[PDB]
């Protein structure tokens, strides 16, 4: 109880996650939602515009969460 | 930057609650990033895609919370590999 020094207030707020890949998966789940966008898409620019936003969703979560305090592209 | 996003999520929530917010904060985001080059042309007004839009984002929230509770979100937590 009294043994230790305590712990600093917490400064790194990315979501601490441990494993790469379970996110990954959970991405793909959300990707439908994305896709959803598709429709209020027009033809000329859909493909591209669903591309950056996937993109865009997935940047998003991956540079807001540590993988075992790691950042996303250096850990496994 | 971009980090904003987890550091507008209060740490009073439990971790798994921060991530199922991070995923409807991203998806918010990715739309916002995106609606500034929409314009009315005939057959897509941007009215109507606010309306998919925002839609769409509460059927995402309820979606996160599905996943809150079957265990998917806690599969990111969970380790038992090398």
């Amino acid at each position: 109880g009294p043994l230790g020094s305590s712990a600093t207030p917490r400064e790194d707020f990315r979501v601490r996650c441990t494993s790469k890949r379970a996110v990954t998966e959970m991405l793909q789940l959300c990707g439908r939602f994305v896709q959803k966008l598709g429709d209020a898409l027009p033809e000329e620019i859909r493909e591209p515009a669903l591309r950056d936003a996937q993109w865009t969703f997935e940047s998003a979560v991956q540079e807001n969460i540590s993988i075992n305090g790691q950042a996303w592209q250096e850990a496994s | 930057g971009i980090t904003e996003l987890s550091r507008s999520i209060s740490v009073d929530l439990a971790e798994s609650k921060r991530l199922g917010c991070l995923l409807l904060s991203s998806f918010q985001f990715s739309i916002q990033k995106l609606e500034p080059f929409l314009r009315d042309t005939k057959g897509f007004s941007l009215e109507s895609f606010r309306a998919k839009a925002s839609s769409l984002s509460e059927e995402l929230k309820h979606f996160a919370d599905g996943l809150e509770t079957d265990g998917t979100l806690q599969k990111c937590f969970e380790d038992s590999n090398g």
